[PDB]
């Protein structure tokens, strides 16, 4: 494709476009993924 | 399963007569719809 767009050459990102209007499951939703490793070590994290 | 004769048509319908065809129990071969012309717009929602 020669770094040119064309057909079989697609651009491989794409855009969300939201606004106010769409239905209730269509609105961005925000996440945040905690991992843990419960193991043997000197244990540098945990509660009160 | 043929989309010849949807294609390469001679006499096509209005816009408010839109012509409707139906397709099923066939195989569909989406590689030879590639040579109808140099540059055409190939646009799909939904899959990939």
């Amino acid at each position: 494709c020669n770094g040119v767009a064309g057909f079989n050459c697609y651009f491989p990102l794409r855009s969300y476009s939201f606004r106010p209007t769409y239905g209730v499951g269509h609105q961005p939703y925000r996440v945040v993924v905690l991992s843990f490793e419960l193991l043997h070590a000197p244990a540098t994290v945990c509660g009160p | 399963c043929p989309f010849d004769e949807v294609f390469n048509a001679t006499r096509f319908a209005s816009v408010y007569a839109w012509n409707r065809k139906r397709i099923s129990n066939c195989v569909a071969d989406y590689s030879v719809l590639y040579n109808l012309a140099p540059f055409f717009t190939f646009k799909c929602y939904g899959v990939s």
